[PDB]
């Protein structure tokens, strides 16, 4: 059940808008590339 | 005064509220609508992440303005 965090906090990579993942700081950003590439 | 909240997938939240409100009650507000914990939120404006304890007119954040906002990961 622990996985309904990421469920939520990650949407589908092809459903990302790209001006708002520009918008996010840099930090982020790398944050959030990491975790796609762990799916 | 009205303002968006915008998900990295472009869903859109729409808000009530005034330049004196916290950030902090920005994030209760998106509670009551989304059912997110406010910890578990992330406020993001001019490129800079927001801090609980400063207000809407502290950053500039003027009316029909925009926030991203990005759920923290679990564990983080
Ligand atoms: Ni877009
Ligand atoms: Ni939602
Ligand atoms: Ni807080």
């Amino acid at each position: 059940s622990d996985a309904g965090i990421n469920l939520i906090a990650l949407p589908a990579f092809s459903q990302v808008d790209p001006e708002v993942f520009a918008a996010l700081p840099a930090e982020l950003q790398r944050e959030l590339k990491a975790a796609y590439d762990q799916r | 005064m009205q303002i968006f909240v915008k998900t990295l997938t472009g869903k859109t939240i729409t808000l009530e509220v005034e330049p004196s409100d916290t950030i902090e009650n920005v994030k209760a507000k998106i509670q009551d609508k989304e059912g997110i914990p406010p910890d578990q939120q992330r406020l993001i404006f001019a490129g800079k992440q927001l801090e609980d304890g400063r207000t809407l007119s502290d950053y500039n954040i003027q009316k029909e303005s925009t926030l991203h906002l990005v759920l923290r990961l679990r564990g983080g």
